[PDB]
């Protein structure tokens, strides 16, 4: 590539490296976000409040239903909830799955029990988290805390 | 549904006055059923189709929409503006309206009401059609202002996570060139160090 | 204040429904007018208080319920009986181990009986001022809001995408120049072992 053998750190040669360097997505999104996050903890980068449930992806209540595609909540904020799990690379499901640890209801709480229920037939138990746990994942840009609502 | 009452003040009785809250019947070129009210009494009617075409014809109109005539007199689906003298002469038990076509009041109707058994029955009609009067032109309001509502929470929420995505999706630019290239040169420094006592081995 | 039409339903006589168009005076008791009508003939009584509040003041005035009682009962509850003939409106209170009496509104009668129909009628107009026309102000209000919600969640999508786009292929072209320079180390620190 246009990168050098003996230089040290700056920023515009990398800029440049990068334009020499093909521009192919030779990953998926949610694979190469998997990737992304595995690099970023390999070299610390996890930490960046950018994107850090690369990961796992985390269900959300998106819907009326729970776990159906029946519907859709139009003029809400749910498919937003999914923008901004996504935001940080947490996958967003319309059906709970057992690879789902966050679960973010839709504008109205009441879908709790639903998702107790199925902790109970999902043995990877996923923490009910409120919509507000997914706002401030982007309105701080910054992941919340799974602990900040119900278990 | 919309029962609209066209609040007409009669030219022999103002006081007395009748309000013409009729149930029209569809296809109103078959016929309908002309009902008016004064409050303190009724009188509904029939309409024929002989009255019909004589109205139609009264105007000098031909082969057209008086039927559309006819339903914007009944029920008044337009306000007051409709210039129709729903002048019923409660002594005559006659209903007329007149629309002034061609500069003439010409007959727009004729109606031949008839005497009610009992003014409550059509009271009674009137005050269920003001209950969907009540639900008609100002209070779902509530109902799209908690869209309304919803949407303003929502919007607002997506303009900040926006705006937020792109400062984070340029900061991300900045940022992973910064590591990325830290990386790349931390290795092109080890690779100095290991050729230099490569030198030396 | 205006007189307003609270439609009322006798026990007597629910089939005609009465409408107890009370245009009370900032009380019921000290001065209030109530316009009783059935919808057919109107009873606009320009009542005093020498005809109720004595109702107060003549059976056990205790500590308990009485403004409650008197509001609503001049809605649609006790045993609403007006009297068509002597313009009086009467029902009667029922409560624990004593059912006393509550109002005695001697409701006078106009010789209008459409003022209180012609009354309802302006409140046609305005009751159908209840629903849709400012449904679509409001909605109109809603709808630029969706429309803004809408754009601006299109373009979230895109500014989401975008930065995920953004992240793996910078994050490519790092693997594969690092993978560059993790082969060289290796291979010097090879050349390094065979020195």
């Amino acid at each position: 590539y246009g990168d050098s053998y003996f230089i040290d750190t700056d920023l515009n040669q990398l800029k440049e490296v990068f334009s020499g360097i093909k521009n192919s997505n030779e990953q998926t999104p949610e694979e190469m976000a998997s990737l992304i996050a595995d690099l970023e903890y390999r070299y610390s980068w996890d930490c960046s409040p950018l994107s850090m449930f690369r990961r796992h992806t985390v269900y959300l209540d998106s819907y009326a239903v729970i776990n159906d595609l029946s519907t859709k909540n139009e003029g809400t904020r749910l498919a937003i909830k999914a923008l901004e799990l996504r935001f940080h690379g947490a996958k967003v499901v319309s059906c709970l799955a057992e690879g789902v640890s966050h679960v973010i209801i839709g504008e109205d709480h009441s879908r709790v029990a639903d998702f107790k229920a199925f902790r109970r037939t999902f043995k990877r138990k996923f923490k009910i988290l409120k919509e507000s746990w997914v706002t401030d994942s982007i309105d701080k840009c910054e992941l919340q805390e799974e602990n900040q609502y119900l278990i | 549904m919309e029962r609209k009452i066209s609040r007409i003040h009669l030219v022999s009785e103002p006081s007395i006055t009748h309000f013409l809250q009729v149930s029209w019947e569809k296809t109103l070129e078959s016929g309908f059923v002309i009902t008016l009210t004064d409050g303190h009494s009724a009188w509904t009617g029939t309409v024929s189709e002989s009255e019909i075409s004589q109205e139609a014809d009264d105007m000098a109109m031909e082969k057209g929409k008086y039927v559309g005539e006819l339903r914007k007199a009944l029920l008044s689906g337009a306000g007051p503006a409709d210039v129709y003298t729903f002048n019923f002469s409660k002594e005559s038990c006659y209903f007329f309206f007149e629309k002034n076509l061609k500069d003439v009041s010409f007959r727009l109707g004729s109606f031949n009401l008839e005497k009610v058994e009992n003014p409550a029955e059509v009271i009674r009609e009137l005050i269920c059609y003001c209950l969907d009067t009540i639900a008609e032109n100002q209070a779902k309001n509530e109902h799209l202002q908690k869209e309304n509502e919803r949407l303003l929470r929502d919007w607002n929420d997506v303009q900040g996570r926006f705006e937020k995505c792109v400062s984070a999706k340029e900061a991300l630019e900045t940022d992973l060139y910064k590591r990325f290239i830290l990386v790349l040169n931390e290795k092109k420094t080890k690779i100095r160090s290991l050729h230099n006592k490569l030198l030396n081995a």
